[PDB]
RNA sequence: CGCUCUCUGC
RNA sequence: UGUGGCAGAGAGCG
């Protein structure tokens, strides 16, 4: 309830004239009080629409001002053009600066003026250096300076802030001043006729200075920001790179004083278990030479923060570090081209000098991986290697992106690279072919896409055709639901907490151990991706098919044999002005529906053939080995005590039986730590990377101008939670200025607080951060009433598109592969399915999502609608609320902090009720019919379609389920059994398990099932009514954590809840 | 068990080389307990059985 | 020498370390390569023949290295070995296999 | 390793207590007891399967 | 209508 | 379970 | 009407 506030300051400073008039609009669910406000609004329209002054009206209807609930405010000012510079002057009394040309290696990577790159503007391409976001550099700085100057009479901490910050905007302000600010068309994009007489990269460096100097709470904060702002308008290719390269080695010096652990089981334990760091001496030479280019680079206090740490290598001044590994990657991204992108990996030296006893061995590891996982179900004859085609054709991911195409839909013509909308062309005129795969060889090489991530390379990305991805589909999918319950996979170790991902850094950790870590990125173009694994996977293959005895099966098994046949030898469309380059690439990456999986079995056969080499020179027993795609860690126990030496001559061994292997490596051995792309361990307590740039993207979305404001607000939340800290107004700011709608050039309209933060398909952010907010109100149910009306729109291009040829074919097609007696349930339920992903495609969801908000502004700009009783959430928290009861308590701390970085409230909440002891609900349709259906078949009919369907009769259930290829026995056994009346209820409990408010971002990480915090809830149990109690249970919980959240302190609860309200609940409960 | 008759043949070679390589000596042959001592990881010896 | 793999594929099929799972076990056919073979080859000769005196070092949970070092103390003899290693891995015999 | 008879060693002084703090120092006891009680939860194992 | 080769 | 977003290995 | 993806998990819509 402060935001609004802000709101107002905001209008009138950046407005300013007397032409700029500010007209509020309320609601209220009483109708007395909406009649009032309906006055309110037509007296005050009409008194602006007279040029009469409306200071005056304000005092008569303070029952409004008291009472209402504000909507929005709207603005009549005109043009005002270049008010950015009359405003800005002030604040640039510093010298500007200039860029330094010899810095980056190449020639366009410098931050040298447009036209000495791009004298034409048919040439010219803002794609390497595009913010990619809908809003101007000019509204950053406006709410930059309109935070400033509302900070302008604080005298505390607050003004060593404004000091700091000023500074900063004073060496951005006269940068950009040097020459001006670039203004924006209607796309958001920047032209050449403004760009031509200005640094190329001044845009990116601009948001990203901002977004960094809005993150300055300190002195070290504001050294930091003074020396990567200074150099980010230079170097833009060996900074995130350099200075987030040597904390890899950082973590190997903490010393373990208190830890936490996970077990096989998934579960958090502590332990005060003491561990030293043996850290080699050469390592130091190594960091030290990192320090050195840190310092020829053009840096002098951050080397100075890192060797003065050195001296106590204590793990209090250590998130410093962490903190300085999050401000690496709020520099921005290194869009460089798509060719020098694509050349940073198809550099290639492959060798004659290599040994065969290593890749015979990685041939058969990874021939032995594929049986143990593909034992069972080849054998046991299974419906989706069967139906392998059908089920590759209803999980077609519509972005697939397999090679831009000219369609035509009765009378347009459309240029989709989706393989859905692909298929449904190529089914018609008889080109659809999926036995034969076709090549890719000269005569058909592969497109590109580019992968950006600031501090590491330009990753790439395979475009194929839409064959691969059929072939590929029942195994792959067998081979994750198999090692999900399996080690050595990221899909067995991930929800989303500690206790997963890694969970095991930390038990086999002492000093008889240690850990060689290695991170493997760079291992796509190597000479050990390449041929072997290939033939091995095809031998594999190749068992699996003698080890069975139906023939779709083996089809299937020989179409991904040949798929990697094809594969083996594989070109690479790339333009380059007039000619293309097509380059022999024979070796894995991404774009394939096998990548994961395959990554992660060649890195665990690679390391399991290097592991058989150290063993000729130490004793050990492997612990533990964990690989997930493109890293891996291996921990290792001896039959004696650690040594230095040995850690250095391991990491030799290491890197050179790799070298046996012509593998480039840099090998990394420690006792406590790791560091991989997205997190580390350090102490026993984990930090993580913040490296989510919010003022600058990786690519062009599809989103509005709305739903931006939404992104940027979870990226601030998860990046604070990380440790890198924004200031929330300037969020608060943003998300204002990009909420904002121009009607005309003159009039501009701004939603307040309560449109952007209640739960619907227009939330934006919430009232209090790391808390999602219901409603026990009236006016939140008026208008959650109001908007879940209007959220159900439609697109009459999706209207068009359904209604032709090849849809109906499609849905056709699906149909007779299977049997040929059910006509209006199912074909209805898969074109109904396949709308679910033409939405996908843009224009649908811009014309229903345009279409969206014009019906959200004809009821913003009059006053308001009841919309007729349409049940929803807060209609039932309304009911729940009145019969609790809160006392203050105390809880004491007894529970230890194993995320340093957290704000000190959530860590509050840590460091009183435990971490996460997780439960599980339902893994996905588990009750009673899918998982037949999953079992004779793929086809997941919605559960709409199954709460209909049982209420039908049970001829035609039965006659449904004997069309879905179950026999009849089954079926008279499922109607004898009366279980029908029992898929009511567990559906039903199925619908309230569908509340997924346990996981936003600081609900993902607390434990409910605490005795510190069950202790408070005293809810007395009532029996037979279980879905109530649970989620009474569960909203109490929630209640007492969001209290402490926002306010430090505990309560507890009471909730004698009487047995009519429990029944009168019941039946809202199991609806919408 | 069933590397016997490979093991019988390792044995007479590598005392056959033994031997041959002894001929080749002119100092004393003396046994002492050394003060530091070769490593020896039997997966070696599993690796040459 | 014979092809590496062939052994890997008897031994870990047969022994079959994957089922046997009561630990966080992570077992694996450590070291059976070649440049062992051939170290070990060189090792022990080198060794009766300066009389230098060679210790062992093993994981006991690894008992096909006991397996062999059984038949390395058959043929090699026992002075050869310093005490504490040679009885720690006959004592590791007996209390693993023998009795 | 063998060691030889030229090396040496330092025994420490592992006399028992000839004060008997458990005898009315409670306020030291309560401390060496919570010491070495935290010593000790670090060498227990963790439940880790 | 062109291309370039590598190999 | 169908789509957008968050990052994740790519 | 000019186009940048595979799978893991967490939210928001059916």
């Amino acid at each position: 309830g402060k935001y609004n506030l802000i709101l107002s300051e905001y209008l009138s400073f950046i407005y300013n004239s007397q032409s700029a008039v500010q007209i509020p609009i309320y609601y209220s669910s009483n109708s007395e009080l909406e009649n009032r406000c309906i006055e309110f609004h037509s007296k005050c329209l009409e008194n602006s629409k007279n040029g009469l002054s409306l200071k005056k009206l304000f005092v008569e209807y303070s029952d409004v001002i008291e009472n209402a609930t504000l909507l929005s405010i709207l603005s009549y000012s005109y043009d005002k053009y270049n008010a950015v510079e009359r405003k800005l002057v002030k604040y640039a009394k510093g010298k500007p600066l200039e860029a330094d040309l010899t810095v980056n290696e190449l020639d366009y990577e410098n931050n040298k003026i447009t036209s000495e790159l791009f004298p034409t503007a048919e040439e010219y391409t803002d794609l390497l250096m595009d913010p990619a976001i809908l809003t101007s550099l000019s509204s950053n700085l406006n709410a930059v300076m309109f935070w400033l100057e509302k900070h302008e009479n604080d005298v505390a901490e607050k003004l060593k802030i404004y000091k700091r910050r000023l500074d900063l905007f004073t060496i951005v302000a006269s940068t950009v001043n040097k020459y001006g600010v670039p203004r924006h068309n209607a796309k958001y994009r920047y032209e050449y006729e403004v760009m031509k007489d200005k640094p190329y990269y001044l845009v990116t460096w601009a948001n990203s200075s901002i977004e960094m100097l809005m993150s300055v709470f300190s002195h070290e904060d504001y050294l930091i920001a003074r020396e990567l702002i200074v150099l980010s308008y230079s170097n833009r290719s060996t900074l995130a790179k350099l200075v987030s390269s040597p904390m890899s080695i950082l973590v190997a010096l903490v010393d373990i004083n208190g830890t936490f652990i996970t077990n096989e089981e998934l579960e958090l334990e502590f332990s005060n278990k003491y561990v030293r760091a043996i850290v080699p001496d050469q390592t130091f030479d190594e960091l030290k030479q990192m320090l050195d280019n840190m310092r020829k680079a053009g840096l002098t206090d951050i080397p100075k923060m890192i060797q003065d740490w050195l001296v106590d290598c204590s793990i209090e001044k250590f998130p410093l570090m962490a903190k300085i590994y999050s401000w690496s990657f709020h520099v921005g991204f290194r869009k460089q081209k798509m060719l020098d992108a694509a050349l940073d990996q198809l550099k290639t030296e492959y060798t004659e000098d290599v040994d065969d006893e290593m890749y015979r061995e990685y041939t058969m590891l990874i021939r032995d991986e594929v049986v143990k996982m593909l034992e069972e179900p080849v054998k046991h004859d299974d419906h989706l290697l069967q139906d392998s085609e059908l089920a590759g054709l209803l999980s077609m991911s519509s972005a697939s992106n397999g090679e831009s195409r000219q369609l035509k839909f009765g009378r347009k013509t459309i240029f989709s690279t989706k393989k859905n909308m692909h298929v449904m062309d190529d089914m018609a005129n008889g080109r659809y072919t999926p036995g034969i795969i076709p090549p890719v060889n000269v005569d058909k090489p592969i497109p590109l896409g580019r992968r950006d991530v600031p501090g590491r390379r330009t990753r790439i990305i395979f475009i194929l055709p839409y064959e691969y991805f059929i072939a590929q589909h029942a195994v792959v999918e067998k081979m994750l639901i198999y090692a999900k319950h399996t080690r050595e996979y990221a899909e067995f170790y991930s929800q989303s907490n500690q206790l997963l991902s890694y969970g095991d850094v930390t038990r086999f950790l002492s000093n008889n151990s240690m850990v060689l870590y290695t991170d493997v990125s760079q291992w796509d173009s190597s000479q050990h991706n390449t041929q072997p694994f290939r033939k091995g996977i095809i031998m594999g293959l190749d068992m699996l098919a003698n080890m069975t005895n139906d023939a779709r099966v083996i089809q299937t098994l020989n179409l991904y044999k040949q798929t990697q046949i094809n594969l083996m030898d594989s070109y690479v469309q790339i333009p380059d002005g007039n000619v293309i380059k097509k380059i022999q690439y024979g070796a894995v990456a991404s774009g394939e529906k096998q990548t994961k999986a395959a990554n992660s079995i060649a890195n665990l056969a690679l390391i399991k053939t290097v592991l058989s080499r150290i063993s000729n020179k130490y004793s050990f027993a492997t612990k533990i080995i964990r690989v997930d795609g493109d890293d891996n860690y291996a921990v290792l126990q001896f039959n004696t005590e650690v040594t230095k030496q040995m850690v250095q001559d391991v990491s030799n061994d290491v890197r050179e039986t790799y070298a046996r292997m012509n593998t480039k490596v840099k090998a990394l051995v420690s006792t406590v730590g790791i560091e991989i792309a997205k997190r580390y361990i350090a102490g026993g307590k984990i930090f993580f990377r913040a490296g989510i740039n919010l003022l600058n993207n990786e690519k062009k979305g599809q989103s509005t101008q709305w739903d931006q404001a939404a992104v940027l607000y979870s990226n601030y939340i998860v990046n604070r939670l990380r440790g890198f800290e924004t200031d929330r107004e300037f969020i608060l700011t943003k998300i204002m200025q990009m909420t904002s709608v121009a009607i005309t050039g003159s009039l501009r309209l701004f939603p307040s607080e309560r449109v952007l933060t209640t739960n619907s398909t227009f939330k934006v952010f919430d009232s209090e951060d790391f808390i999602i907010e219901y409603g026990t109100t009236d006016d939140e149910v008026y208008i959650q009433r109001a908007f879940m009306s209007l959220s159900s729109q439609k697109s009459g291009i999706a209207d068009e598109i359904a209604a032709s040829s090849t849809f109906k074919n499609y849905v056709s097609r699906l149909s007779e592969q299977l049997l040929f007696s059910k006509n209006n349930i199912v074909s209805r339920g898969i074109a109904l399915t396949e709308k679910a992903k033409l939405n996908s495609y843009a224009p649908i969801s811009l014309e229903k999502r345009r279409a969206q908000i014009s019906a959200l502004l004809t009821m913003l700009q009059k006053p308001v609608t009841f919309k007729s009783s349409k049940i929803t959430i807060n209609d039932i928290l309304r009911d729940i609320k009145p019969f609790f009861t809160v006392n203050e308590a105390h809880l004491p701390i007894q529970y230890q902090k194993f995320m340093p970085t957290l704000p000190d409230n959530v860590q509050y909440i840590i460091q009183c009720i435990g971490s996460r002891t997780y439960q599980i609900e339902d893994d996905g349709s588990k009750s009673a019919i899918s998982r037949l259906i999953s079992k004779y078949s793929v086809y997941k009919p919605s559960i709409e379609e199954l709460y209909k369907v049982i209420s039908l009769h049970e001829n035609e259930i039965q006659l449904y389920l004997i069309s879905l290829g179950i026999p009849k026995i089954d079926a008279d056994t499922y109607v004898g059994s009366k279980i029908y009346s029992q898929d009511k209820y567990r559906i039903l409990e199925s619908y309230v398990y569908n509340l997924l408010s346990i996981n936003y971002g600081c609900y993902q990480l607390f434990d409910f099932n605490s005795p510190d915090l069950e202790k408070l809830i005293r809810i007395p149990f009532k029996g037979k009514i279980p879905a109530v109690t649970f989620i009474l249970h569960l909203y109490a919980k929630l209640e007492v954590i969001n209290h402490a959240i926002k306010n430090g302190s505990w309560i507890s609860l009471f909730c004698n809840y009487p047995k009519s309200e429990m029944i009168k609940l019941w039946k809202k409960m199991w609806n919408i | 068990s069933n590397r016997l008759g490979q093991l019988v043949d390792l044995t007479r070679l590598l005392a056959y080389n033994y031997e041959t390589l002894m001929a080749c000596i002119t100092m004393n042959m003396q046994h002492v307990q050394t003060l530091t001592t070769e490593k020896l990881q039997l997966t070696s010896v599993t690796s040459l059985c | 020498l014979v092809s590496t793999e062939a052994q890997i594929q008897k031994m870990s099929q047969d022994l079959q370390l994957e089922a046997l799972t009561i630990q966080s076990e992570t077992q694996f056919l450590t070291g059976i390569n070649s440049q062992a073979a051939n170290d070990c080859f060189k090792t022990l000769i080198a060794a009766m023949l300066s009389q230098r005196t060679m210790s062992l070092d093993f994981v006991t949970t690894n008992y096909m290295s006991l397996i062999s070092g059984m038949w390395l103390l058959t043929v090699v003899p026992n002075d050869m070995f310093i005490r504490e290693s040679l009885v720690a891995c006959q004592l590791a015999i007996i209390n693993t296999i023998i009795y | 390793r063998n060691l030889p008879s030229t090396a040496r060693y330092i025994r420490p002084n592992l006399l028992q207590d000839r004060l008997n703090l458990h005898d009315n120092f409670e306020s030291l006891w309560d401390t060496i007891t919570t010491s070495n009680y935290i010593l000790a939860r670090s060498v227990v194992p963790d439940l880790k399967e | 209508v062109q291309y370039e080769i590598l190999q």
